[PDB]
C-alpha cells in the first residue's frame, strides 16, 4: 500500500540551484517526487 | 480510496546496499511517446552489439554533477525496455499504470501433422457492426 496516501509528510523538494534537472512530465504522478527522496549535488 | 498498493512495499529477497540507492532515471510511462521514423545514413555503423532486455543488473546512477545538459523538448526523458519484459517497466510508482508492455501473439509448435492454421479472414462488403482495434497492456 502507498505509505503516503495513509501518512502524507508531505515533503517539498526545493533546490538551492535550479540548472540542469529534469522533473515528471505528468501532473498525476507528480506526487512522486513526493512520494519519494531527493538527492544532494 | 480505489485500487491502492505499493508493489515495491516487499517483492522477493536479496541484499542491496542502502546507499546504492538512485533517485532518478525511472524510463517510466510519463512522456508523450511516439513511433517516428527510420533514419539511415551514408555511413553503415555496427550500431552497437545489440543484446536481450532480460538484463540481470540494470543500474543507472547518472554522473549528474560534473556538468549536464537541460532539455525542455520531449527528448528529455528516454524510455527503455518497454517494447518487452523490462525489470524498469514495474518501478511505478502508483499501483495503477500498467502502460509499460507489449503483449504479442504466439505460433504454433514444429513437429505436427497436417498444416492446420488460422483462417484468412477475408471481409468482402460485409461491413461488422464491431469496428476499430484495441492494443494490450500486460504486466511489466
Amino acid at each position: 500500500h502507498v505509505n503516503e496516501l495513509s501518512r502524507i509528510k508531505l515533503r517539498v523538494c526545493q533546490p538551492s540551484r535550479s540548472e540542469i534537472h529534469f522533473k515528471v512530465k505528468m501532473t498525476t504522478h507528480l506526487k512522486k517526487l513526493k512520494e519519494s527522496y531527493c538527492q544532494r549535488q | 480510496m480505489d485500487v491502492f498498493m505499493k508493489g515495491l512495499s516487499k517483492a522477493k529477497e536479496g541484499v542491496v546496499a542502502a546507499a546504492e540507492k538512485t533517485k532518478q532515471g525511472v524510463a517510466e510511462a510519463a512522456g508523450k511517446t511516439k513511433e517516428g521514423v527510420l533514419y539511415v545514413g551514408s555511413k553503415t555503423k555496427e550500431g552497437v552489439v545489440h543484446g536481450v532486455a532480460t538484463v540481470a543488473e540494470k543500474t543507472k546512477e547518472q554522473v549528474t554533477n560534473v556538468g549536464g545538459a537541460v532539455v525542455t523538448g520531449v527528448t528529455a526523458v528516454a524510455q527503455k525496455t518497454v517494447e518487452g519484459a523490462g525489470s524498469i517497466a514495474a518501478a511505478t510508482g502508483f499501483v495503477k499504470k500498467d502502460q509499460l508492455g507489449k503483449n504479442e501473439e504466439g505460433a504454433p509448435q514444429e513437429g505436427i501433422l497436417e498444416d492446420m492454421p488460422v483462417d484468412p479472414d477475408n471481409e468482402a462488403y460485409e461491413m461488422p457492426s464491431e469496428e476499430g482495434y484495441q492494443d494490450y497492456e500486460p504486466e511489466a
